RNA sequence: UCGCCCAUCAC
RNA sequence: UCGCCCAUCAC
RNA sequence: UCGCCCAUCAC
RNA sequence: UCGCCCAUCAC
């Protein structure tokens, strides 16, 4: 009855004509891994709320476990995968997206395979700014070699250096050409010259007054101008990889112990400006409760720790080690409550490897 | 250069500083290291507070100034915490030093707090 | 030039009349508890980019914090609370809000003050059904109540059973009015009786067949209406638990093992999907790397465990008990995915109180 | 009643596949729990599986009807899984047991088999 | 050791 | 009818 | 203890 | 030029 693609989301009845079709309002490998996973989003959502307004109170998905969420949603959902929606638009492509529809399916797919692992950094803005630092050394190296290039170049063919200005067009030219007789109109209308630049370059080559470079020298350019272009690639590399990472951006607090905790100590502070302005000698002791009340009204006991008592390694230890965890905590969430309140800024891996090697301290000590 | 420096100290007052916390230290009534400065920062009536300028990360202290903008007290800062350390008097490191009473530093806090006033204006 | 108040946010200019003023489009209540404690909020960043097409930057708000988060997003922001719009606004609010703004200012005061305490059970989809059970055992004490008091007033006064059968109404008149000749046109008006049903009850006060109750008969029974009274404030007591805690939704593995680590260890399973149908042993190794590798081609010892050594109970601990907790962890860990697989209801506080008992455990034994 | 089941059964089939496992056990090949019948299962290897009604929490075992569709292996459900647990021989309880060899019991398994394929349909 | 606010009830 | 001190075990 | 796919470096 | 194992120690 229903069933999806690379470009959206199709609905057939029962003897194999359209009903309704919608495109994504996310970007498609995102929304499809979902879908091909087995669970619900937005868009199918839609369109299966439209068949139902429109009447149909049967469905037939292609996924067993979409088709379980779909009853779980309040619906009368079964599983046939060889259904003519799924069918024809797999059978004919090429009637729903044109003669050129492989192009999308490519697009899409390396983009999957590009998702389907987890991307968890410690550093990532510290990742990004040495990516930005190397972005202006890349170029700065590539404005080096074609320094070198244009010169050396220029041994064998002088006239080329004032007529090609930009960089990287003077680059892929000698990287593919290599000796000055393999120029022809075709291989500079291929590298998408204008008509009107190769109306030069030729008139050139046949009047240059450059030396002679061999066979054997000139391939030598030839690899520097494709080094120069293996540069210029990694180049784009590091332009990708920061609009990824800049995906990757979370608090502290929820990774340093989660939400049971972190939650509890903003409550009991009444919020996250208050938390951050507290001590560690007083975080340690945020929701005791009873316990903080009377060692003040009556003088009593100090207390010991309290809402952190349910850390990894509090209510579940000797207590020797239970006294000297709930301080040396209560110092590395003063410093996170203070990071998550008045920067923003992630570096919880860090907060964490530092309270795994002091309680390893506690541990060699008791 | 972190956020919490929002004054350009000079070659002078920074030094007396220091001197307040080494005079301070038998004389007056004080506390060292930032979580014992943050609750005598809060709770009674502190005289000055003095944090170092290499603080890192940053944000353990960059709650110290707005903290002072809330209790109208004033805020100083000196080259390192190695150095602020040595300053109250331990072998280790100190972010931050609080004053509560300043014993013979009484002269030292009240011309300080008279010249920030006016330079921070 | 902003002032921040409960009928919206209001603009004013140097000389402080009006500029603009917004109402909000989230739920009053969660707006005002952003702004307070300074987090800004999409109706006022509407309002600021309605005063920047005005053709205003000197942006001065009341606060310092939201001030922050202006200029810290970007904003020409500034701060002084008795600012020329404060001053005007919190003077006179009849000039802006209508003469009767303090129903305003106490329907959204009251709810944020009931609202600012956190919230965080075990179990609470079980702990909300068992109130549902409370409300169906609190009409089902109610419905028995008040037919004894139905039947014991209907000795004094039975011209009234068949009259107010609605049976607050007929509690709230045996409460408040209590004695038949009490009973006059005005006292049941202070009851919020109707015109059409005070021809009637006056129609027997010279005429009823009823036999007499004395001066503290009449007590006993009012006794019973006073307390049937806390019954349906009992009613409102569930009522508004029900429409507090019967909207919670939390994922189970993000609470057991904490968001980060969880959201990996979907992803070395291939999906949340597998994570919910392999067995323990196979979770117990997911992402070993190169020890699992060694262990199946080069026929090595197997490894203790996989990505779940970043749990915050084995990355820190000591030898003896790593592998111990390891199997266990793999164990709760293949529940918990089952449950936000195939339930989608919330456990993982009693998860933890179990593999928090074999820890103790594992202490108690090595 | 749990959420996992797919087809209504009386005390018949159910009594004939506790039958079964009581010897199985010791003249074939068995395996009892949940992580054991789910590694039988995932690698295809066990023949029949047979699951409690009482499981708590219930979500446990919730994978192993619709894993046994996508490998094609028959499943049934038995009363009580401390029950199922002295079936296997073992003093506590199991939420599931595997049958990888059904030893003599293979006209046995075979009925069952059979008679479940009337059900899974 | 010493105070301040709080609900509900008394001899 | 209730509290306090000291010695001691498990986590 | 063994199987296949696969990169990289080499004869 | 490269690899393994027993006892003891640690997270």
């Amino acid at each position: 009855f229903i069933s999806e693609n690379v470009r959206g989301i199709y609905a057939f009845d029962e003897n194999g004509n359209l009903i309704e079709k919608r495109y994504f309002t996310d970007k498609p490998e995102k929304v499809l891994d979902q879908l091909l996973k087995g669970e619900i989003t937005k868009d199918l959502e839609e369109l299966l709320n439209s068949l139902k307004e429109k009447g149909y109170d049967e469905f037939v998905f292609e996924h067993p476990e979409l088709s379980r969420r779909a009853k779980e949603l309040g619906f009368s959902a079964t599983t046939e995968f060889p259904n003519i929606a799924g069918e024809r638009l797999r059978s004919n492509p090429e009637e729903f997206l044109g003669e050129n529809w492989f192009e999308e399916y490519y697009k899409v797919g390396v983009a999957l395979t590009r998702m389907r692992i987890q991307e968890q950094s410690g550093a990532r803005d510290k990742m990004v700014i040495q990516a930005i630092e190397a972005l202006d050394d890349v170029d700065k190296v590539i404005n080096l070699l074609v320094a070198r290039l244009r010169e050396w170049y220029s041994l064998h063919f002088p006239e080329l250096d004032e007529l090609l200005p930009k960089h990287p067009q003077y680059v892929a030219f000698v990287k593919t050409v290599g000796h000055r007789d393999n120029i022809n109109e075709e291989v500079l209308r291929e590298l998408g010259l204008s008509e009107e630049k190769i109306k030069k370059i030729l008139e050139a080559k046949e009047k240059t007054m450059g030396a002679w470079m061999d066979q054997t020298d000139i391939e030598v350019v030839r690899q520097l101008a494709e080094e120069i272009d293996r540069l210029y690639q990694l180049r784009k590399k590091l332009e990708d990889y920061i609009d990824r990472a800049m995906d990757d951006v979370a608090p502290n607090l929820k990774a340093l112990v989660g939400a049971k905790l972190a939650a509890r100590l903003i409550s009991l502070a009444g919020g996250l400006r208050e938390l951050a302005m507290m001590p560690s000698s007083t975080i340690q002791v945020l929701g005791a409760e009873k316990a903080l009340f009377r060692h003040l009204r009556t003088g009593a006991k100090p207390p010991k720790h309290g809402v952190i008592y349910q850390y990894p390694a509090i209510n579940r230890s000797p207590w020797w080690q239970r006294g000297k965890i709930a301080r040396a905590l209560a110092g590395k969430l003063a410093i996170a409550a203070r990071v998550d309140y008045f920067s923003g800024e992630y570096i919880a891996e860090e907060l964490k490897k530092e309270l795994e090697a002091r309680i390893r301290e506690i541990k060699e000590k008791y | 250069k972190p956020s919490y420096v929002k004054f350009e100290v000079p070659k002078e007052l920074a030094e007396k500083a220091l001197q307040a916390v080494e005079i301070a230290r038998d004389t007056g009534k004080i506390r060292k290291g930032t979580n014992e400065t943050t609750k005598a920062v809060e709770r009674g009536q502190a005289k000055l507070v003095i944090i170092a300028e290499d603080v890192d990360p940053e944000e353990i202290v960059a709650h110290l100034p707005p903290l002072c903008e809330e209790k109208e007290i004033p805020y100083i800062y000196v080259p390192s915490k190695k150095e602020l350390g040595a300053a109250a008097g331990i072998e280790v490191a100190a972010a931050s030093v609080a004053i509560i009473e300043p014993g013979k530093a009484r002269d030292l806090v009240e011309e300080i707090a008279m010249k920030v006033k006016e330079l921070m204006k």
